[PDB]
RNA sequence: CCAUAGGUUAAUGAGGCGAACCGGGGGAACUGAAACAUCUAAGUACCCCGAGGAAAAGAAAUCAACCGAGAUUCCCCCAG
RNA sequence: UUUUGUAUAAUGGGUCAGCGACUUAUAUUCUGUAGCAAGGUUAACCGAAUAGGGGAGCCGAAGGGAAACCGAGUCUUAACU
RNA sequence: AGGACCGAACCGACUAAUGAAAAAUUAGCGGAUGACUUGUGGCUGGGGGUGAAAGGCCAAUCAAACCGGGAGAUAGCU
RNA sequence: GUAACGGGGCUAAACCAUGCACCGAAGCUGCGGCAGCGACGCUUAUGCGUUGUUGGGUAGGGGAGCGUUCUGUAAGCCUG
RNA sequence: GUUUAUUAAAAACACAGCACUGUGCAAACACGAAAGUGGACGUAUACGGUGUGACGCCUCCCGGUGCCGGAAGGUUAAUU
RNA sequence: AAUCCUUGUCGGGUAAGUUCCGACUGCACGAAUGGCGUAAUGAUGGCCAGGCUGUCUCCACCCGAGACUCAGUGAAAUUGAACUCGCUGUGAGAUGCAGUGUACCCGCGGCAAGACGGAAAGACCCCGUAACCUUACUAUAGCUUGACACUGAACAU
RNA sequence: CUUUAAUGUUUGAUGUUCUAACGUUGACCCGUAAUCCGGGUUGCGGACAGUGUCUGGUGGGUAGUUUGACUGGGCGGUCUCCUCCUAAAGAGUAACGGAGGAGCACGAAGGUUGGCUAAUCCUGGUCGGACAUCAGGAGGUUAGUGCAAUGGCAUAAGCCAGCUUGACUGCGAGCGUGACGGCGCGAGCAGGUGCGAAAGCAGGUCAUAGUGAUCCGGUGGUUCUGAAUGGAAGGGCCAUC
C-alpha cells in the first residue's frame, strides 16, 4: 500500500467498528453436526467432546444448515427458527 | 516468518462473502454543517472496495 | 467566513438538533424555525443554541 | 505572467442522442442553461440536466414560437 | 586514662588463562519510517563484573471465572 | 552498453585460461499435478523410528451487522414499493 | 650593550632553470647571541590534542587520524 | 580541393506531352522443406488424412528442449 | 620574529604598547561524573578574557541586540 | 584610495604613460573590527633613473652532458580488432559511409596538425527527498531559580 | 448579610542570637621517617554553605536534523477551485500560452400563491440643474441576475406583495463523471410539513467557484459493548466541532 507519495487507500478511509470479545466465544453449529455427537443429546460440553465447537466456547447456535434425520435433544443451546423446525420434523426435542 | 498484517488496513476493511471488502466512506467525519444532507446520507452506508484498488487491499491483508 | 455557525435544538426535549450558519452582527435575535424532529417524527419548533 | 489558470472540464453535452433507447432516470443532457428544454417524459434537474422520466427512445425536436430545442421520450 | 586506629607474626583462601553458552552492570549508530525529531534498528553490536557444567528461574500475596487449575524451564498451537 | 537516435569521435574490453550475478528459509496467494472429498490434514512429541501412533490445532462446509443479536438470510429504517 | 651589522657552520626556503628524489637540484637568497638552533628522554589522543592561527599539524593519511567491529550500513544512482 | 547533376560526360543523356517495351525488392508467383493456430472428419494409441491461414521483433508474457556436476537405478553395464 | 611539511612568506599571525572587562583567594577561568590538578607555592603594580597593535597628533547616537543595576506593579514552575 | 561611471579632470614625468607621483562629483573613507602622520626595517606591492648587459633588434660560433651508431643489459603508460591516405559531401567536426582524387613494399632520424591522442567514472553545472561550519526546529552539558531532603534550638515581628 | 473587637488555639513568613548537624584549601598533636589520608584537640564559620530529587529560566557550549517542486539552476512567478479562448462543430486535450474570477453571501436574497415587465432616448412639467420625482411617446431586453465569465432566463430564472420553513427525516429505480478516494443529477416510495380553491409545486438559492482526506481528540444523544459478577471508565453507532 504505497502509491507513490499519495495517501494510500487504507490511510484515506476512516477506521470503524470495534472487536467483540463475546464473538470469539460464540459458535455456529450446522444441523449436519448434531449427528456427529454421541447419545442424541446436544449440550455445549457434548459438542466440545465431539470436536465440533472448541474448548473456549461459552455459547453456540444451531443454524438451519445441512439437514438432520435422527431425533436429537438439543439442551442449553440457541436454535434458529428454521433449524428448530427441522429438528421438530426429525422428531427431536429442544430445551433451555 | 509469518506475513504480518497491515493493522491499519485491518481496522479499515472487512472481507465479505464473495471475497470483496467493505469499508466506511470518507467525508462524513467533520465539516458537516456545510455538506448537504443527501450527500451525508449517501456517505453513511458501508461501501465495497473498487476493482482498481482491490489488489492493494489484498496485499495489505493476507489473512483477511 | 465572518458568518458563525449555530445549532437549532429541538423543543421536543429530544437530543436531536439541526446545525446551520447565521450572521450574528446583522441578526442579533435568536433563530426559531419549525423543523422535523425525526425521533418524535413530528414537526417541532427548533430554537437556536450555541454550537459549542 | 498573470495567466496560468483554468478550470476542470465539466464533461457537459448531449449524453444520449436521437433514437437512443433509455432507461428511466438516465441523463440525456448535461448543460449550463436550458439550451435544450424538457419535453414529454423528460425532467429538468436543478442544474438544467435533462433526464428521462420514462423508458423509451430519445426524440429531439424544435417547437413553439421561439423555435426552441425540446427533448422528449417517444413511448416504447 | 581505658580503649580503638595502627604495627609484627602465623594459618587458610584468592589472584591469571580459557571457544561458545549463562546471569547481572553499562549501552550505540548506520538503517527503516521512501525526508525527519516520537518510533524503528535494539536492549542488537560493543565494553565491564561474576558463575557453572550448564546457568538463570522455581514451590503462588499465580492464573481462572462462580467451573476449576495447581512451582520453574523448554517445544508445538492459540495468532500475526 | 545506454539511448528518440551510435561506424560513431559516447561507455567497457590488451589477449587467454580459470572463477564471477535472481539464492535460501519461513509465511501467503494463484496455476499445474496427485491424494482423499463435505470433508481434508495433522504440529510438537512418542516411536531407532521415512512406518504406526499423536487431530492439540488449522482450513472448509453461512452469511449479515460496528455490536448485541439474528441466521439463508441479515443490516438499514418507525417501515420499507 | 644589542630579539645591533657583514658573514661560514647550523636553521630556513624568496627567485630560477632542471624523477637520482612520492617535494629534490644546481645557481643565487633570508636568519645566523636568539621570540635561535640541536641531541637524549618525558607529557598532551580523536569532536580529542597542539596551533605567533594556515583549518596548520597529530607516522608519505586530516573541515575530525589509524586498526578492528556494528557491516553484506544504505544506494529511487552507474 | 573541382565541391550546389554521386561521377564521367550530355544540346539530349535537359524539360513538357502521349505511347509501347524492358530493368527493378527479402513484395507477389513457381518448386522443395519446417513449425504455430483454427475448421471439420477419422475412429483412436490421443494424434492422423487433410484443409484454411499464420510464422519481423526490444521491454515483457507463454510454451518446449540441450548440456554440465552430484543421488538412485548400479556389487548392473563399458574399460589396460 | 611566525605561517599553509608538499603550488600562497604576505599587507596574514605575533609583537612591545594601549583600552575595556572579569577576578578578594578554597580567585576568576580551564582539564576532570569525582577526587584532584593547573592558575600559583602567585594575591589586584597579580592573574584571566576580549579587542587594538611601536612612536607622534588624536579618538555625535543607549532607539535595536547584549551586558550592568533596580525591583513598585503585571505575568510566571515544582509544590499545595 | 589595497571610485561603479572611469583611461574622471587638471598638473608632473615620456616622442608617445589604462600604470606611477602631486592636486581637485566619498556609486560605497572615517576615527582602537581605530583615523591621519611617521625615522628605521622588508627575499613586501607599484613607478622612474644611472650602470650593466645575447632580455631583445638577430642571432653566430665554440666547450662539455644527452640525442645518433656499435656491443651488453633492458623498462613504462596504452591497446575491441585492423589490409590504420587526401578532398567534398553524408552521418550534427570521418583512416573506415558516398562520390572522387592520389598512392610500389619496408625501415631510420626529425617535427607534433589529427587519431575529439594518454592520464584521473569532471573539480565547473545540475540532479540525489554526505560532511563540516544563526534571533531555523528539537534536545542537551554547563550556569542559574525556587520546593523537599541531609537540617537543629531559642526569641521576637 | 455589611462591618469589626474580645478571649482560646491553630500555620505562613521575617530577621536576631545560639551551638550540636554540616563546612574548613586556619592552628597544633598522633598514626608517621609522610605538604596525601584519617583520628584527636582547638579556632573560625554554621544550619548558611554545599550535595541529591523535582522545578522554572538561560543555554550553537554541544548534538541530531530540516531547509518543497515546476522551471526552454538561481532570482522572480506559480501550486486548490470556477468562466471563456487556445481545443481541430461528441467528450477530453499541453505550454512560465491569451483573458478574468473564488476561499462567500442570504432565516430571505429560501418555499409557495397572486400580480408585474426593462435600458436608453425624446417632448411637456414648481424649486430641479447632463443627471432625482410626475405626465405623453419611441424603443423592445440593447435591461436585470447578491459577486467573474459563459450558457441561460418573459411560462420569466428579472421586479413587487401575501402566507410560510421542503435550507424536512428515512430511502432511492436509473444515469453521468472520475485510476481510485470521491463528486454530481435523480423520478418514485414511507413519514411528517408549507403554500394553493385546485391541478400541483417545495429534500435551498438560474446553473457552473465559496474548499480540505485520514489520524487524534472535544460536545450531545444512543444500554450496542462493558476483561470474575453488578455498575462505571474507555470503546462503538448516530449527530456535530
Amino acid at each position: 500500500g504505497f502509491e507513490g507519495g499519495q495517501m494510500p487507500l487504507y490511510r484515506r478511509l476512516p477506521k470503524f467498528g470495534f472487536t467483540s470479545r463475546k464473538a470469539a466465544i460464540t459458535a455456529e453449529i450446522r444441523l449436519s453436526d448434531l449427528a456427529k455427537v454421541e447419545g442424541g443429546v446436544v449440550d455445549l460440553n457434548t459438542l466440545k467432546a465431539a470436536n465440533i465447537i472448541g474448548i473456549q466456547i461459552e455459547f453456540a447456535k444451531v443454524i438451519l444448515a445441512g439437514e438432520v434425520t435422527t431425533p436429537v435433544t438439543v439442551r442449553g443451546l440457541r436454535v434458529t427458527k428454521g433449524a428448530r423446525a427441522a429438528i421438530e420434523a426429525a422428531g427431536g426435542k429442544i430445551e433451555e | 516468518p509469518k506475513i504480518k498484517t497491515v493493522r491499519g488496513a485491518a481496522k479499515r476493511f472487512k472481507k465479505t462473502g464473495k471475497g470483496g471488502f467493505k469499508h466506511k466512506h470518507a467525508n462524513l467525519r467533520h465539516i458537516l454543517t456545510k455538506k448537504a444532507t443527501k450527500r451525508k446520507r449517501h456517505l453513511r452506508p458501508k461501501a465495497m472496495v473498487s476493482k482498481g484498488d482491490l489488489g492493494l487491499v489484498i496485499a495489505c491483508l493476507p489473512y483477511a | 467566513g465572518i458568518r458563525e455557525k449555530i445549532k437549532l435544538v429541538s423543543s421536543a426535549g429530544t437530543g436531536h438538533f439541526y446545525t446551520t450558519t447565521k450572521n450574528k452582527r446583522t441578526k442579533p435575535e435568536k433563530l426559531e424555525l419549525k423543523k422535523f424532529d425525526p425521533v418524535v417524527r413530528q414537526h417541532v419548533i427548533y430554537k437556536e443554541a450555541k454550537i459549542k | 505572467t498573470r495567466n496560468g489558470r483554468d478550470s476542470e472540464a465539466k464533461r457537459l453535452g448531449v449524453k444520449r442522442f436521437g433514437g437512443e433507447s433509455v432507461l428511466a432516470g438516465s441523463i440525456i443532457v448535461r448543460q449550463r442553461g436550458t439550451k435544450f428544454h424538457a419535453g414529454a417524459n423528460v425532467g429538468c434537474g436543478r442544474d438544467h440536466t435533462l433526464f428521462a422520466k420514462a423508458d423509451g427512445k430519445v426524440k429531439f425536436e424544435v417547437k413553439g414560437p421561439k423555435n426552441r430545442k425540446f427533448i422528449s421520450i417517444e413511448a416504447e
